[PDB]
């Protein structure tokens, strides 16, 4: 997937397997030998050979592939960009009303006369009003560097759908 | 060699007891007039002489034209320690709040002084000031040159820190120096709390300096 970097339904390695496997016709083969009772020391085979051919797909959204998809789809990529892009300028509004609309350099320091700091003496405080508006005592902060033994498992995968004439293959099969 | 306590003890018997006549006979103590002057900070440069020095103790004088910057040190010591006796804008409001808190010398200092040179030492040409003077008090006849604009040098950097809210101070002597990064103070280095410290230039001790360049006549 470094190099199979590839977007929401453009057709990866494994689509254009499937589509090849679709042209020759054998998943018709793969079918027959699933259906027939004559020969059925292959089925552990098969059933292996469709566990394979389905990896990116899930089946509810795969049986609700219609003929009409497509132009939903188009419809629906253009408000998901939408809805995308108006919350990345909230989250940056958000942003540019937290700091100040002074440059970084204007300077200035407070004292908070009810807030001790970590010794005896009153917290001194640097950022500006605007970072006292909504104060937090781990503005200026890093996180913890948590050992490689302890660190959480993250997902293998992330839903890239597979083309939709494959899609449509794949809920036929 | 010198005791240089008792060169300080002498050098505040001297601004304590000096009197000169002025105004026609009035027997003015000057240096107790403008020491209640500095106290009240009505003055701010006291150019003491050193022909008045001469006065009671040729040999204070000679050791002030040898050893010229040490005895300018003792000197600003002795009026320091002096001026509550006589003590009857933004860097005074930061000072009564440090001394808020005591209820940093140089900072707390905001006086200066200077020695007026004595009439027995010949004002020199800028050729025959030589290596055997260095380190001395020395007058010099010239034309100026060239003077550079007023410019701010730092004298005492104070610093504040994030996390611990303590002031730190950092006196200046060279005319370079290393700006403080990482707060030293305990409860930061104890509690490893990655506090840093923020040079305050509105509560830091800054002094006019002017740079020109004297040529022979
Ligand atoms: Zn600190």
């Amino acid at each position: 997937l470094d190099q199979e970097k590839k977007i929401d339904d453009d057709a990866s390695a494994h689509d254009q397997l499937l589509w090849a496997i679709h042209l020759s016709g054998l998943d018709d083969l793969l079918l027959f030998l699933a259906s027939s009772s004559a020969e059925e020391q292959w089925s552990l085979h098969v059933l292996e050979i469709v566990s394979l051919m389905f990896r990116d797909q899930n089946p509810e959204q795969l049986a609700g592939v219609g003929q009409g998809r497509l132009a939903q789809e188009r419809s629906a990529d253009f408000a998901e960009l939408e809805v995308l892009r108006q919350r990345e300028m909230a989250e940056k509004k958000t942003r540019a009303l937290q700091r100040g609309n002074r440059h970084s350099r204007f300077g200035g320091s407070y004292i908070v006369q009810g807030l001790k700091s970590i010794g005896e003496r009153d917290l001194i405080f640097h950022k500006g009003l605007h970072n006292l508006r909504n104060y937090s005592s781990d503005l200026g902060k890093q996180p913890k560097k948590v050992p490689k033994r302890r660190q959480a498992a993250r997902e293998l995968s992330i839903q890239r759908r597979s083309a939709l004439n494959v899609r449509l293959f794949l809920r036929d099969f | 060699l010198k005791d240089y306590a008792l060169e300080k003890e002498k050098v505040k018997k001297f601004l304590q007891e000096f009197y000169q006549d002025d105004e026609l006979g009035k027997k003015q103590f000057k240096y107790g007039n403008q020491l209640v002057r500095l106290a009240h900070r009505e003055q701010v440069a006291l150019y003491v002489d050193l022909d008045d020095v001469a006065e009671d103790d040729p040999e204070l004088v000679d050791s002030i034209c040898e050893n010229a910057r040490r005895y300018a040190k003792l000197f600003a010591d002795a009026v320091q320690e002096l001026l509550p006796q006589y003590k009857e804008d933004v860097l005074d409001v930061y000072i009564e709040h440090r001394l808020m808190m005591e209820q940093p010398a140089e900072l707390m200092r905001r006086f200066e002084l200077y020695f007026q040179g004595p009439s027995s030492n010949k004002p020199r040409v800028i050729r025959e000031v030589r290596a055997d003077s260095v380190g001395k008090l020395v007058t010099v006849r010239g034309i100026v040159t060239r003077v550079s604009e007023v410019k701010p040098k730092m004298v005492v950097a104070t610093y504040t820190c994030d996390q611990c809210g303590a002031e730190t101070y950092q006196p200046i002597q060279s005319p370079t120096f290393m700006p403080l990064i990482m707060c030293p103070s305990q409860e930061c280095q104890t509690n490893r709390s990655g506090g840093r410290l923020y040079l305050q230039t509105r509560g830091s001790r800054f002094i006019k300096f002017q740079e020109m360049k004297m040529q022979e006549h």
